[PDB]
């Protein structure tokens, strides 16, 4: 409020209490409660100005209460009581409540006391959506930090995550992101990747465009890669790394853009081959930055050219090179992702063979693929289901025909085209004979 | 009354009506004070999932199945059975269905409704496996079919001729 009766008169009276500040201090020792009463008695006003000056005294006392690793119990009831009475307004206290919090971080008190006093603050403010909301969150992440380290991580994870669904208040946009990224983090360790997806679609790519959140964007994208790796979505890992790449800062600096680009190659080759794969792999072929690299240049350029190549050797070839690097390939866990590269090689070979070979014997196709009869046939089946190729197989070991099923329509429509093209040619020839008369 | 109507419309070999009935009874049990109804929330769930299997629309089995309910508050022997059998149909594989019931055999006995509909399941799935095998081939030996499906030469000839 703005009540004019306790401006100066009361200010002057608190200064008179400042002079009595040693008398209160000496009282505390004889009885903590008498020193306390006096300062509680001073505060009843609802004049904001004098509220902050009086509460400042009460706050100095709480320094002593918190310092003492036993008095601090009393502090729990008092904050609770100050809430309980009426308060003095929705503006007033709620600044002071923060100086309550400020002190806790720096005391470096016994874990036990800290914990109790902290659960009592979130208790006091729980429901409330005035200023306090922001602060509730500031302290809740701290209660989490303690339980995080313990074996109580599961309990920690569920509380943290629960809170932030609703906190969307006065809070600056930067801080919202921060909390959210933290939430994703505990959910990696818990191992429900499905949970983490729900959380992630909260933050928006519109936000990140603002340069204020630059550093935030890198951690955010870094995390998104992780989510996708667990569920073996290889293309989806590629799309997210490509967004980082385009962050200008990293881009221009040599040493920092280097690893990023390497990663992208690995995952782009592992993606299910398809229309997305294709348009994306000629962007990497075009990429100038790629040709300065030579270890990765030599890998992409192989798979783009249609000249087939047998697995046993390509394995060998890039093993002492790329298995060295991390993500996708790398150590021991990483080898159970490396494996997939095999599969990639043969569905590229088959793919080339459908185009060039219209007819091929089945025994020969096995020889080329370097696989026994039973695996070869499994794989052909898998490709037609996926629609990559058209196939007709014969098991008594006759022929496998990739040729287009030759329909009525195809013969006629192609013939239709041809004829217009002819007519078009004759005309063109005609313009140019005119030209040659002038020349000659 | 709902659950009982569910059991009956299922036997009349209509599975649209079957789902709707087994929804109402699930919602009732779920929210009621359990004193014995936990058991009957359990019975309902197994039969609800049944409707989707026969309907051959198993994308919705794994959709319903989630952490919210089937994992936290209903984790039972029937969940492990039902989920394997759903997955087997999605595969369109006879081999997986057979393996699923050998080791979940006492769950299949224990539900008289499930058991009945599982002979039928055998038969419509028998189809699913064969079709997949001969789809890329032309002029495929019958010996090759016979091994994979894991049923005798002559038995197969009679089925194919029927198909």
């Amino acid at each position: 409020m703005s009540r004019d009766a306790p401006i100066k008169a009361d200010k002057d009276y608190s200064q008179i209490l400042k002079e009595e500040f040693p008398k209160i201090d000496s009282l505390a020792q004889n009885d903590c409660n008498s020193a306390l009463d006096q300062l509680l008695v001073l505060e009843k006003k609802t004049r904001q100005a004098s509220d902050l000056a009086s509460s400042k005294e009460v706050l100095a006392k709480i320094v002593d209460l918190l310092a003492s690793r036993n008095k601090w119990d009393d502090l729990n009831e008092q904050l609770t009581l100050l809430s309980k009475k009426h308060g003095q307004l929705k503006l007033s206290i709620q600044y002071m409540i923060q100086k309550v919090m400020e002190y806790l971080k720096s005391s470096k008190s016994l874990d036990l006391n800290t914990r109790i006093s902290v659960i009592e603050t979130i208790r006091v403010v729980t429901e409330n959506k005035i200023f306090v909301e922001v602060e509730r969150a500031r302290v809740t992440k701290d209660l989490v930090e303690i339980k995080k380290e313990e074996g109580k991580i599961d309990e920690a994870a569920d509380i943290l995550c629960e809170l932030q669904v609703e906190t969307y208040g006065s809070m600056e946009m930067s801080e919202k992101i921060q909390f959210i990224l933290e939430q994703m983090e505990l959910s990696i360790l818990k191992g429900d990747y499905s949970q983490a997806t729900v959380l992630s679609r909260k933050i928006l790519k519109k936000t990140f465009k603002n340069p204020k959140y630059e550093s935030l964007k890198l951690e955010y994208y870094n995390l998104l890669v992780k989510i996708s790796l667990h569920k073996r979505e290889y293309l989806e890992v590629a799309q997210y790394l490509q967004e980082i790449y385009q962050t200008d800062a990293i881009k221009s600096d040599e040493a920092k853009w280097k690893p990023v680009l390497s990663h992208i190659v690995y995952f782009l080759v592992l993606s299910p081959y398809g229309n997305l794969q294709n348009d994306l792999i000629h962007k990497i072929q075009n990429d100038n930055n790629l040709k300065k690299l030579e270890s990765q240049e030599s890998l992409v350029k192989l798979f783009t050219t249609n000249e087939l190549m047998r697995w046993p050797i390509v394995q060998k070839t890039y093993e002492p090179v790329l298995n060295e690097d991390d993500l996708a390939f790398g150590g021991e866990a990483n080898k159970h992702h490396w494996e997939d590269l095999q599969k990639r090689v043969i569905e590229h070979n088959l793919r080339v063979i459908s185009e060039y070979y219209s007819r091929i014997t089945l025994l020969r196709l096995n020889e080329l693929l370097d696989l026994t009869e039973s695996q070869t046939e499994t794989y052909i089946s898998d490709l037609v289901n996926q629609g990559i190729i058209y196939a007709k197989v014969n098991r008594p070991a006759k022929i496998v025909n990739f040729e287009k099923p030759k329909n009525s329509s195809q013969l006629l429509n192609e013939w239709s085209h041809n004829v217009d093209e002819l007519l078009e040619h004759i005309e063109t020839i005609g313009h140019l004979i005119t030209k040659e008369e002038i020349m000659h | 009354l709902d659950l009982m109507s569910g059991i009956l419309h299922c036997e009349d070999k209509d599975y649209k009506t079957a789902f709707s009935y087994f929804f109402e009874s699930f919602e009732s049990y779920h929210n009621l004070t359990t004193h014995n109804s936990y058991e009957k929330a359990c019975q309902v769930l197994k039969y609800m999932l049944l409707s989707k299997i026969m309907l051959n629309l198993i994308d919705d089995v794994k959709n319903i199945l989630n952490a919210k309910y089937t994992k936290e508050t209903y984790q039972s022997r029937g969940i492990d059975a039902m989920k394997a059998v759903a997955e087997a149909y999605n595969n369109r594989s006879l081999l997986d269905f057979n393996t699923a019931l050998k080791q979940y055999e006492k769950e299949l006995m224990g539900d008289e409704l499930t058991r009945s509909h599982f002979n039928a399941l055998y038969d419509t799935l028998l189809e699913s496996n064969l079709c997949k095998i001969i789809e890329p081939f032309e002029c495929v030996e019958i010996s090759h079919i016979s091994k994979i499906i894991g049923l005798d030469t002559q038995q197969v000839e009679g089925k194919l001729s029927q198909m």
